[PDB]
């Protein structure tokens, strides 16, 4: 997943920087891919980022028996612009205690141990913070450093530089202009990244190798717009602010039919639910969604629109479930039907007449006509099984650790 | 309005918001002192009994 910074089109916030740094994975993982998926919705496919040379030459690695002094590696970690904090809790933060100089990376899922000796690496350990107790040894770190931005001097100077270019300064101290001459970090400065090259802002395109494939599903040009028209009036309204002043939205983002020109350059599938005319390449593929067959519990049988499915259809039938402690639900119902499947994990193993299920928590169940498979989903029987999203994956409210931290 | 202009990457731009900064600072100065003198002329005189 390529997530995204999951904020508003001109916010006045700080995105949590940890899927950041995932998406600096990402970033740092793109050109180098041989098989697999990302995925990108066309919003978070506008962000144009820092390139690749400008990352590598950046990120670096340091080995087991590599000799190094530690403060030397500290002052390349002013220069990653490592955040000193005295308890380390998230990316880009470091602490000093005797030999060893703790640090979260921004690429890794955990934090790392040096314990330097006589120019030298000696150790490279690693553990949970919370447990603050180590757990393994790895002979090798690659570091990326703490922003995808620089805020060096040079960065600083250079931003000073395209800045008095195109916007206005006040004394005011705080100025977004001030801050970053004092090379502290602003809170929604992540729309004003750009201001760090000479040339546009590459898109991901740029990362993207011959290997790729691009795959479509709806006018997704018609959202674009959308989004174009949305952050355009957040481009009037926040852009009366004397004290946020914003860059352009071409500054930031593609437009769509100069996008579209570029979508030119890879071959692209294209997916849509209704059907489609007898042109060439259009295919069609044998599918139907599956009749519902919810549980009608009130009468005898909330199972016979189930049987009656079950006995004018003619092949394997399988049953994504969300969970194992899901599945014993399932035998409560399947009981109730006389027929109970077999649980598999690998999909063509399928044949005719059987039953069978995996653990997954899939939408709805369907009708294959090519295989003659038919499919069944939680959503299907139990009403809408649907999930609440209180926050994303990293952040949310701590009502629990954070009141006893 | 000396102050904003499209000044080339240098130094000179530094120096000329360190002449901005010094030119707001004197005008604090000159906004405490006159109040400090304002009170110092008004306030009572210390006497004998």
């Amino acid at each position: 997943n390529l997530a995204d910074w999951e904020t508003l089109p001109y916010d006045s916030f700080s995105p949590h920087q940890d899927i950041i740094s995932s998406r600096l994975s990402t970033l740092y993982q793109l050109p180098t891919m041989q098989r697999g998926v990302l995925i990108v919705p066309v919003n978070t496919l506008m962000q144009r980022v820092c390139p690749h040379s400008f990352l590598h030459g950046h990120a670096l690695v340091m080995k087991k028996g590599q000799r190094l002094s530690r403060d030397a590696l500290r002052t390349q970690l002013d220069s990653a612009g490592y955040r000193h904090v005295d308890q380390v809790m998230e990316h880009g933060e470091y602490a000093t205690r005797g030999a060893l100089l703790d640090l979260f990376p921004m690429g890794s899922e955990l934090p790392y141990r040096l314990d330097f000796f006589d120019d030298e690496i000696d150790s490279l350990r690693v553990f949970d913070v919370d447990s603050q107790r180590t757990l393994e040894e790895v002979e090798a770190i690659n570091l990326l450093p703490a922003h995808e931005f620089p805020t060096d001097k040079a960065a600083i100077e250079l931003f000073r530089s395209q800045w008095r270019d195109t916007f206005e300064v006040k004394r005011d101290p705080e100025h977004i202009y001030q801050q970053v001459s004092k090379g502290t970090l602003p809170a929604g400065i992540e729309y004003w990244q750009p201001l760090f090259f000479s040339e546009p802002l590459p898109p991901l395109f740029s990362y993207f190798p011959a290997n790729t494939l691009l795959v479509n599903t709806g006018d997704l040009e018609t959202s674009a717009e959308r989004f174009q028209a949305d952050t355009l009036a957040r481009f009037e309204n926040r852009g009366v602010d004397p004290m946020r002043p914003l860059l352009p939205p071409q500054s930031l983002w593609l437009r769509v039919d100069e996008l579209f020109s570029e979508l030119k350059n890879w071959p692209r599938v294209q997916l849509k639910t209704e059907h489609l005319p007898t042109k060439a390449a259009n295919a069609n593929l044998g599918f139907q969604k599956l009749p519902d067959l919810a549980v009608q519990a009130q009468q005898k049988a909330p199972l016979d629109a189930l049987r009656k499915f079950l006995e004018t259809f003619d092949g394997p039938v399988v049953f994504s479930v969300e969970s194992e402690g899901r599945r014993e639900a399932l035998g409560e119902l399947l009981a109730r039907i006389k027929i109970a499947p077999q649980r598999i994990m690998r999909l063509d193993e399928a044949s005719d007449r059987g039953r069978y299920l995996m653990i997954g928590a899939a939408e709805h169940g369907f009708v294959d006509t090519v295989r003659n498979l038919a499919l069944i989903c939680e959503s299907d029987l139990l009403g809408e099984r649907v999930a609440r999203r209180r926050q994303d994956s990293r952040r949310t409210i701590n009502p629990d650790t954070l009141i006893r931290n | 309005r000396w102050l904003e202009l499209g000044l080339t990457d240098e130094e000179k731009q530094n120096q000329l918001e360190q002449l901005a900064e010094q030119y707001d600072e004197l005008k604090h100065e000159f906004e405490k002192k006159l109040e400090a003198k304002r009170r110092k002329i008004t306030q009572g005189d210390d006497l004998a009994p």
